[PDB]
Parts: C-alpha cells; sequence; structure tokens
C-alpha cells in the first residue's frame, strides 16, 4: 500500500535497527560454523587403500 | 548513505529494498449495462409516511 507505505516513514527507522539486529545474527550463524567444521588448516585425503 | 560516512571499507553491505514496479493497471468490473433505477426513488409522487 503505497498510502502506508508514507505513514511508516513518520513512525521512524525502527526497520534499521531490525535490518542491523538480524544481520549480526545472520553473520554470526556463518561464524559459528567456521569455528566448528574448519579447524584444519590443509584438507586430508585418505589412502586408495 | 547507511553507513553514514564518506569512506566506506572493504565489505558487504545490506543497503535497501528493490521490487519491481507495476507497468499498468487492469480494472475488471461486472459488465451489466441496465442502469440503477435509483432515479425512480427520489423522483417520485409523495414518500412513505
Amino acid at each position: 500500500s503505497t498510502e502506508c507505505s508514507n505513514l511508516l516513514l513518520q513512525y521512524g527507522s525502527f526497520c534499521t535497527q531490525l535490518k542491523r539486529a538480524l544481520t549480526g545474527i545472520a553473520v554470526e550463524q556463518d561464524k559459528n560454523t567456521q569455528e566448528v567444521f574448519a579447524q584444519v588448516k590443509q584438507i586430508y585425503k585418505t589412502p586408495p587403500i | 548513505c547507511t553507513l553514514k560516512s564518506f569512506t566506506v571499507e572493504k565489505g558487504i553491505y545490506q543497503t535497501s529494498n528493490f521490487r519491481v514496479q507495476p507497468t499498468e493497471s487492469i480494472v475488471r468490473f461486472p459488465n451489466i449495462t441496465n442502469l440503477c433505477p435509483f432515479d425512480e426513488v427520489f423522483n417520485a409522487t409523495r414518500f412513505a409516511s
């Protein structure tokens, strides 16, 4: 709703707070997997035998 | 604009939202040609008591 879009700007910049907050969560999720699953400097492949 | 700084460092930043603007507009209304006899109600003799 275009009229509603006009009204939203009046209420303030509440959206920017949410985008900042949610982004921090999203970044941390990738970081969490990094710390757990990336602890080897070199990929090791098992011997054929 | 988002970072409130003239200089921006390396990285990826959430900025805004994009959406397709509508190309045009369509109106579909019922196709009955009979003029609705409002006139008959107002234009009359002595109204009901």
